[PDB]
């Protein structure tokens, strides 16, 4: 950032098409970028984590090897950067697919780790458990069309279109919506002293779940057919005219599906349910 | 100063000047040419719009005739307090006072549009001499500059 | 909020001393009067030019120009190409086709005076100015003491 | 019974397409199946495994399984090889560059249109020979790396530029631009590649061919690189005819006929069939 | 020159045909018509870097070049085939005059700027705001031939002088004036900018009461 | 400290190996040189764990076991003594207001706004230093 | 994300502009990814950490003070940019060259955002 500020403050020769500086800054950015993806990543898988166990009456199956998941992840997310530059034609490609592929190992051991923990015991599916199973459900499409777009034969066809704008909004709809929301409701009384509500906190779930399947599921066809990301509009002979109504109205319902939750967040603060125990949660594990 | 010297999108300040005045080597001129520039209400600008944009212009009930074409001629003092209003800008066709920011639209009778003015410039009316120099069709049909309390009929 | 659907940017006329009229599926631009002025008025007999060009995207169009203010002549091919344009009058600076005016009406630099131009297609009033080039200020004699 | 499982692409119009075609549908079913046997999972243990009426102590505390955990590492490794293996087939094969093209093209990208040049033709079975290069090209913001030739098409902002090729030929599509980066996609081709302004200098390889296009028509191509405001309206047509056509086509526009009215000599349309010229004012508020 | 006009007219259709038109007679609701600018239009507009433009705002900005010299050249001979217009002041040399068009007079120059040029642009020649968005720019950067083709053609909403309004010998007095008052160094210390009151005041705020209330605490006592 | 230790080589150990990998397998059979944009930076995210490495083994070696490394130690073998905290300070928002004021003086081009942030952010961390040093007044 | 999903619907432009869709997007992308989720982070790690590992605090208190300050300003500055005639930055969050350079994007936005 300070490179490129240089150039457009002092003229600074720094990004020059003829110096080499249209691929030097990709370069520079995607180091930056996908590990910052990871980063938005593991955090929600630990609170997803922290949540099955309690709600299971059962331990977490796997406690080593859950570490070295996270660790062998982490340590993958380097070393896998341009697999963003397909289309460049300018980078090994070789290199970066096998990588893209070994990153994909570890989160299969994750899912399934959490699914031996959920795994034959009492589940009772509170409002924390319905979030972090929505998650599990969303993440899994998610990842599938992730490993789609790692081999540079398919990414030649589905690259900088809806394709993957339906793939990013998947795999990061449910660390950072499904887990976040989880996490909220799972720590709410333990930060407050209150207790958020049940038959308003099921109605704000089953509307975003409703809301987003409605709204990015079609954009996989939309980005197949041959429709372009960040295009302002279209023509009428087109072809792709409905699936964009469709994913309006998706949108509109996924928009309005924040006004119960907001409502029970202010409602519940000062008029909750008191909690006076240590834990209103029953089986919770952790030292809080 | 002749028709042909501005040309469309332009504008220039012009006095009143008088035969019995002229050139200011003499004493007796000196102190006449110098009245002229220090006059309160004696600076007028001149503008000459686009042909393309004659279609779109608004005259005020009594002054219908008081352009000869494409030239239109306006007070350069300001209507609010006095400054003179003189940031022409000649694609938007607007007047900006740089005192208290009230602009005025060129295309109608010089009515405000924004700022703290209530009221319009005024117009002189102008046209050709026989030899081909712009005059006046005499002064203004009402007071210029700002207003007072017994302004107005 | 100035970048949306009303733009002062993209709306802005040319600053070219002419007018910029369209016709059928024919565009015309810099359309002016070359009248070398002395007095007060450019008497009738004299001869003055009609300057334009002739603009179509996409094969071939005729034209004729009429006014009321004498008669215009035409001398030249005055079609036009399918990507091309077509020019009569070279205004000073351009370094054949010639539309000249017999002028039985005085004319006076200031006012706009209405020119009729006919195409095989397409036709239109145009109410020209009339402009000076690159000619230099005319000497104004001077004043005396008062 | 493809369609519902190909998500929606256009078939193929060159072997190339139709290989890569084949190779997604392929990766498709092996990725609903693992889809599936989680999904089924999930569902399973969600709708058997509850708190039940008869409040019995806490279930078996088992956390650890050695064998499972042991064999699980190793069962997703194998389809990741086997999809590296196919996807390394696959790439090694869209990227060939035979040394002999049939015809030549430049295609130049500027400030939101398209501009293509024949470079040159030379048919394998000396039917016809032609060499569009013209040296004159001028330098200093130096900008000599572009090329230019006799014939070219220029897009304008009125007229959709339309890129004729010859069917059963090889095509060589050698990629410029002048400002910014730009994205060369044509749906049908299954393909697209990013056009930048020097990939000389930027280490890239901006030349890509194919084999042979199959079938005779009219084709869209979309700009996709988000190159500026009017990204979403930089369009041109590719219309693939006979070879006779082709070589008429080519004498038509030698004598020079704007490349409107020799597609008019060859009985072909003048215009784009596939998409139209935008409105040029901002919207419907104006 | 013939090999001049084509070697300008393949640099308009790779940046300029876009927004302009294919014979120059405008794009509707995205550019003008460039029939009758002339070079000295095309002068100012490319060697400033105002175009090409990016997008449709308020008022296109200033910067860096897209062209060199030579290019600037072959395209204002390539508009100025296209209908006449103005044109670029040269020397004894056929280069673009910078020396030759500073006046002599200053006084007559400063005294004109002021009434012509000072209500836009400020006293000596900084910014100022216009209605909406719109603004005069700086003039501490432009170079002779920029200043003298900046009031021959009229970019935007800055008028344009004819050389019957302002005769191109006031014109050379004008351009001294600017470039002179661009150059001189401030007497009596800091300049602080060259706007006058809002910079002194705050000066005086920020440094001459925060030293004293810094003074008044050290001697004084708390509590 | 040894988990803490081995946690970092192992990163280490990693990082150096996908570097050199990388260098080699660009060099041989890759389009211009080594691609020195990606090499660069692997080289020192190697670095980047391998100083935090060698500081945790140092410390590890000098100190032996403590309260946190033994898997069976009571709570009463940590009564004692933790050490300072802050319980408040409002310098914070002052030293994130004077970084705003330069940033925003570095974005629009305005030297005096840079300068005046320079300023405000050397009395800010000045300010923050000396907070809990300053001695009563001398009267 | 509502206004450019409504001007998504309707081949025609009913009542955005290029310029507008285009800064809209970009926003959309850079205050969802940086200034939601990459912050919403570090919130859980400061609400639960601490009580997980028994500390009664962190490490450096009041430094951890000046983080959410720094986060909260930054993000107010590169959000301001619609204050500005012109607009906020048209060049995606992912913001490629050459597109940034001072030819094109010659605006006040793109280096609000920078910054
Ligand atoms: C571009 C725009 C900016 C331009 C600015 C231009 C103006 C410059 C201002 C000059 C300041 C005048 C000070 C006069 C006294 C100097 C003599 C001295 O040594 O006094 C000792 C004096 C202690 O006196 P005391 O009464 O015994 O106080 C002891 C108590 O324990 C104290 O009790 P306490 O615990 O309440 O004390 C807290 C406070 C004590 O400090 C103050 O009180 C600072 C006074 C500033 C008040 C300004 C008003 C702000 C209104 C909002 O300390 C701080 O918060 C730290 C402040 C940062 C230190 C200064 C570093 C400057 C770097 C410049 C780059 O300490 C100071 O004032 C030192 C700070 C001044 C720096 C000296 C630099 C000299 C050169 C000037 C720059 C050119
Ligand atoms: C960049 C930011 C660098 C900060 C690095 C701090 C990490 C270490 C953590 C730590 O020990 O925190 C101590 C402490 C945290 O407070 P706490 O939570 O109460 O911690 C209790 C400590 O245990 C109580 O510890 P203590 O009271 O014994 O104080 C120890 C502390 C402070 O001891 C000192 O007296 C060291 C001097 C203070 C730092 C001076 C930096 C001045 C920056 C302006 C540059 C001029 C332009 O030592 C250090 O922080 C050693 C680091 C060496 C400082 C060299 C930095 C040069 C800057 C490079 C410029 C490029 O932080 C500080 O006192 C200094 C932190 C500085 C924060 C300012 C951030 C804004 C910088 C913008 C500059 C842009 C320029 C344009
Ligand atoms: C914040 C959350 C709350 C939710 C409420 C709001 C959220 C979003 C809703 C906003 C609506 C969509 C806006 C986008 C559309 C847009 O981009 O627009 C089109 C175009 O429009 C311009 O032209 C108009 C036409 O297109 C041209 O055809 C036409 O010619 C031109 O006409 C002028 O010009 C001509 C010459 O050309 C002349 O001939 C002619 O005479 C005239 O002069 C037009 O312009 P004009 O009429 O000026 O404006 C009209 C536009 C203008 O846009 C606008 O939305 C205006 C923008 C202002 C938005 C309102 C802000 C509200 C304040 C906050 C809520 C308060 C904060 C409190 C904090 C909380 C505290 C916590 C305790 O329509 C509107 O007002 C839309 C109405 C909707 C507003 C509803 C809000 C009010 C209700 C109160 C609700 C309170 C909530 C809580 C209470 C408890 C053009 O040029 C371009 O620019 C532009 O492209
Ligand atoms: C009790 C004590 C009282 C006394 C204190 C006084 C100290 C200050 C100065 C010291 C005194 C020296 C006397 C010698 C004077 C001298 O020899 O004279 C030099 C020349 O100098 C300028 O020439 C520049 C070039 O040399 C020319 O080539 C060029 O032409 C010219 O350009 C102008 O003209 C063009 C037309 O062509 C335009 O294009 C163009 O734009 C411009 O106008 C140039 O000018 P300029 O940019 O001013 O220089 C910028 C100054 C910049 O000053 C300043 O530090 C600013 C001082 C004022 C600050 C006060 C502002 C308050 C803001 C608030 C904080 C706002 C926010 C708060 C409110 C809200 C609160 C709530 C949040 O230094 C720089 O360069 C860069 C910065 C480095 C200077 C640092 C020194 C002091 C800094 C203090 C702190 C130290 C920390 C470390 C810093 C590095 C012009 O003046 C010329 O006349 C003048 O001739
Ligand atoms: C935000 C969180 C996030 C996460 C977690 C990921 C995770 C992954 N991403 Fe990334 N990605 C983004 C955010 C994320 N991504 C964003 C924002 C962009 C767009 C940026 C832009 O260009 O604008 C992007 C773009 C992006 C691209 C470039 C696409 C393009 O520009 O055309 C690629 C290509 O390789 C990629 C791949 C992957 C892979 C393989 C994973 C893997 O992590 C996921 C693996 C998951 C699974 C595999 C499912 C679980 C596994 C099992 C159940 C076992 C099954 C076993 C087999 C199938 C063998 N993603
Ligand atoms: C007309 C009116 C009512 C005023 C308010 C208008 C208004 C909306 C103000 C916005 C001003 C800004 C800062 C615009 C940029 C966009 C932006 C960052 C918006 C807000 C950002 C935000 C909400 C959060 C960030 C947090 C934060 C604290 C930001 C810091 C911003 C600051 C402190 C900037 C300074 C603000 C300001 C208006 C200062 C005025 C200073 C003046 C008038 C001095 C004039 C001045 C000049 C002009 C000189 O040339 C000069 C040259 C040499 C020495 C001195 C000077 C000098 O003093
Ligand atoms: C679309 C965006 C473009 C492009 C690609 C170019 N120009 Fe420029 N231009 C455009 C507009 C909307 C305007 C008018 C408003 C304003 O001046 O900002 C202009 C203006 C000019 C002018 C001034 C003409 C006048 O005096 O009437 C000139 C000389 C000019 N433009 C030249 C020019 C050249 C040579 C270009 C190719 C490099 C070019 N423009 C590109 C919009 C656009
Ligand atoms: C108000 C309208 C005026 C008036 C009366 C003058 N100028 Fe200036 N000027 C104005 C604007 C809005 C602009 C910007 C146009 C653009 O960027 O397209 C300008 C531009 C100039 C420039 C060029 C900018 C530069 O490179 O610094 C110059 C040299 C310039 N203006 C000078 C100038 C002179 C000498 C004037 C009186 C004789 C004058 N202007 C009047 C706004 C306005
Ligand atoms: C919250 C703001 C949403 C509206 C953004 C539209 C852009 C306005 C600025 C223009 O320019
Ligand atoms: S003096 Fe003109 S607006 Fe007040
Ligand atoms: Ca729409
Ligand atoms: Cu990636
Ligand atoms: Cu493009
Ligand atoms: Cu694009
Ligand atoms: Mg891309």
């Amino acid at each position: 950032l300070f490179g490129l500020a240089a150039d457009r403050h002092l003229g600074a020769h720094i990004y020059d098409p003829a110096n080499g500086g249209v691929l030097l800054w990709q370069h520079l950015f995607w180091f930056f970028g996908h590990p910052e993806v990871y980063i938005i990543a593991l955090p929600f898988f630990g609170i997803v984590s922290e949540i099955f166990p309690v709600f299971s009456r059962k331990p977490i199956f796997g406690y080593t090897t859950l570490i070295y998941a996270t660790l062998a992840i982490a340590a993958l997310s380097v070393a896998v950067w341009a697999h963003h530059m397909y289309a460049t034609g300018a980078v090994l490609l070789p290199f970066f697919s096998f990588m893209t592929f070994l990153i994909a190992v570890p989160t299969g051991i994750k899912f399934f780790n959490w699914i031996g923990t959920m795994w034959k015991g009492q589940l009772t599916f509170e409002t924390p458990m319905l979030f972090s199973v929505g998650f599990l459900i969303t993440f899994l499409l998610g990842g599938l069309s992730g490993v789609l777009l790692a081999s540079p034969p398919l990414d030649f066809h589905v690259t900088d279109s809806y394709f993957v704008i339906a793939h990013f909004h998947y795999v990061l709809f449910g660390t950072i919506v499904f887990a976040t929301y989880a996490g909220i409701y799972f720590w709410f009384p333990k930060m407050t002293g209150r207790l958020l509500d049940e038959r308003l906190g099921k109605l704000h779930f089953w509307l975003t779940f409703i809301g987003f399947h409605t709204t990015f599921l079609v954009q996989h066809w939309l980005g197949d057919e041959g429709m372009p990301r960040r295009y302002a509009d279209y023509l009428p002979t087109d072809g792709f005219t409905t699936l964009n109504v469709i994913s309006t109205v998706g949108a509109f319902i996924l928009g309005v599906s924040m006004l119960p939750f907001v409502w029970n967040v202010f409602k519940s603060w000062r008029y909750g349910e008191p909690v006076t125990v240590d834990d209103p949660w029953g089986y919770g594990n952790s030292l809080e | 100063m002749r028709p042909e010297d501005i040309d469309a999108g332009g504008m220039e300040t012009v006095f009143p000047w008088r035969e019995s005045d002229g050139d200011g080597t003499t004493v007796e001129s000196e102190h006449k040419l110098t009245e002229i520039a220090m006059g309160v209400r004696n600076p007028v600008m001149l503008i000459r719009i686009k042909p393309a944009d004659m279609h779109r212009v608004i005259k005020r009930k009594g002054q219908e005739s008081f352009n000869f074409g494409e030239l239109f001629a306006y007070t350069k003092v300001c209507s609010h307090l006095g400054c003179p209003s003189s940031l022409y800008e000649q694609q938007t066709y607007r007047i900006l006072c740089p005192c208290h920011q009230s602009q005025f639209d060129a295309l109608e009778f010089a009515k405000p549009i924004f700022g703290p003015a209530a009221r319009a410039l005024a117009q002189l009316p102008i046209t050709i001499d026989e030899d081909g120099y712009l005059v006046a069709n005499g002064d203004f049909v009402e007071p210029v500059g700002p207003a007072f309390w017994e302004r107005k009929s | 909020c100035s970048a949306g659907q009303i733009s002062q940017t993209t709306t802005q006329e040319p600053a070219v001393n002419g007018v910029n009229a369209q016709a059928g599926q024919v565009s015309l631009r810099n359309v002016h009067l070359r009248a070398p002025q002395q007095t007060d008025y450019v008497e009738p007999g004299t001869t003055v030019e009609l300057l334009f060009v002739a603009a179509n995207d996409s094969s071939n169009k005729l034209k004729s120009i009429t006014s009321d203010v004498g008669e215009v002549t035409l001398t030249g091919d005055s079609t036009v190409p399918a990507d091309g344009v077509l020019i009569v009058g070279e205004p000073d600076g351009q370094i054949a086709v010639t539309a000249e005016v017999e002028l039985t009406k005085p004319i006076t630099n200031g006012l706009l005076y209405d020119f009729t131009f006919t195409f095989e297609d397409g036709e239109t009033t145009v109410a020209v100015p009339i402009s000076a080039g690159e000619q230099p200020r005319r000497p104004v004699p001077p004043a005396g003491p008062g | 019974w493809s369609d519902a499982l190909a998500l929606g692409w256009p078939t193929g119009i060159t072997p190339e397409a139709k290989l890569n075609r084949e190779l997604w549908i392929g990766s498709v079913i092996a990725s609903f199946a693992v889809g599936a046997i989680v999904w089924g999972l999930i569902f399973w243990t969600s709708a058997f495994h509850r708190k039940k009426a008869t409040d019995t102590e806490l279930p078996r505390q088992f956390g650890y399984n050695m064998p499972l955990e042991l064999t699980l590492t190793v069962i997703p490794f194998l389809i990741i090889s086997v999809l590296f293996y196919f996807t390394v087939v696959v790439q090694e094969r869209m990227m060939h560059k035979d040394p002999n093209p049939e015809v030549v093209i430049d295609v130049t990208a500027f400030q939101w249109n398209w501009k293509f040049g024949y470079q040159k033709i030379a048919f394998a079975d000396g039917s016809f020979d032609y060499d569009g290069a013209d040296p004159e090209r001028k330098e200093a913001e130096d900008r000599t790396y572009l090329n230019f030739d006799k014939i070219e098409t220029l897009g304008t902002s009125s007229e959709i530029p339309v890129l004729v090729l010859p069917a059963g030929k090889r095509i060589e599509f050698v990629l410029n631009s002048a400002d910014v980066i730009h994205g060369f996609w044509v749906p049908e081709f299954l393909f697209k590649r990013d056009v930048l302004p020097e990939p000389k200098a930027n280490n890239s390889d901006n030349v890509f061919q194919v084999s042979e296009i199959q079938q005779t028509g009219a084709f869209v191509g979309r700009c996709t690189e988000m190159c500026g405001t009017f990204h979403a309206m930089m369009n041109f047509e590719v219309r693939v005819v006979e070879p006779n056509d082709f070589k008429a086509y080519i004498d038509q526009r030698n004598a020079g006929k704007t490349n409107a009215e020799a597609l008019a000599a060859i009985n072909q349309p003048p215009l784009a069939i596939t998409t139209e010229p935008f409105e040029s004012r901002r919207g419907e508020l104006v | 020159q013939s090999a001049l006009l084509r070697t300008g007219k393949q640099l308009f259709e790779t940046s300029c045909v876009s927004c302009h038109g294919a014979n120059l007679q405008g794009v509707p609701d995205r550019g003008p018509s460039l029939i009758g600018t002339g070079e000295a239009a095309v002068y100012f507009q490319v060697s400033t870097g105002r175009m090409p433009a990016m997008r449709g705002e308020a008022q296109a900005p200033s910067k860096p070049p897209h062209f060199d010299e030579s290019q600037i050249d072959a395209l204002g001979a390539y508009v100025q085939a296209n209908g006449g217009g103005p044109t670029v002041p040269r020397d004894d040399h056929g280069a673009v005059a910078q020396e030759s068009l500073i006046g002599g007079d200053v006084a007559r120059g400063g005294d004109l700027f002021r009434l012509n040029c000072a209500s836009c642009h400020n006293f000596t020649g900084k910014g100022g705001a216009l209605s909406s968005g719109k603004y005069a720019p700086d003039l501490g950067d432009a170079n002779p031939a920029q200043i003298y083709t900046a009031m021959l053609t009229g970019p935007q909403n800055m008028p344009k002088f004819s050389d019957r309004q302002l005769t191109p010998d006031e014109k050379r007095d004008i351009v001294a004036y600017v470039r002179e008052s661009a150059e001189t160094p401030s007497y009596g210390g800091y300049g602080l900018g060259g706007f006058g009151p809002a910079p002194e005041g705050m000066a005086m705020w920020i440094i001459g009461m925060v030293a004293a209330i810094g003074v008044a605490m050290w001697i004084g006592s708390r509590a | 400290m040894h988990i803490e230790a081995r946690l970092f080589e192992i990163l280490t150990a990693f990082f150096a190996l996908a570097a050199v990998v990388y260098a080699v397998l660009t060099a041989m059979f890759a389009t211009g040189g080594v691609e020195w944009a990606g090499t660069t930076a692997l080289v020192l995210t190697t670095g980047l764990t391998l100083i935090t490495g060698t500081f945790f083994r140092f410390v590890a070696r000098r100190l032996d076991t403590r309260p946190e490394d033994y898997e069976d130690a009571e709570i009463s073998d940590g009564a004692g003594e933790l050490g300072f905290f802050a319980p408040h300070s409002w310098w914070p928002i002052l030293i994130s207001l004077s970084f705003s004021t330069a940033a925003v003086g570095a974005a629009l081009w305005l030297p005096w706004l840079i300068a005046a942030g320079v300023a405000f952010v050397i009395t800010s961390v000045c300010g923050l230093v000396f907070e809990y040093y300053w001695g009563p007044e001398k009267h | 994300a509502l206004f450019m999903r409504t001007e998504l619907a309707m081949p025609g432009l009913q009542f955005l502009s290029n310029e507008q869709f285009n800064q809209l997007f970009t926003m959309h992308g850079t205050v969802m990814l940086l200034f939601y989720a990459t912050p919403i982070v570090f919130g859980f790690a400061n609400l639960v950490l601490p009580l997980q590992i028994g500390a009664p605090d962190v490490a450096f208190p009041r430094l951890n003070a000046l983080s959410f300050w720094l986060f909260l300003f930054g993000a107010l500055i590169a959000i301001a940019g619609f204050i500005t005639p012109g607009g906020a930055a048209d060049f995606g969050w992912t913001a490629y060259s050459p597109l940034t350079d001072a030819i094109h994007s010659p605006g006040a936005g793109g280096d609000l955002w920078i910054m």
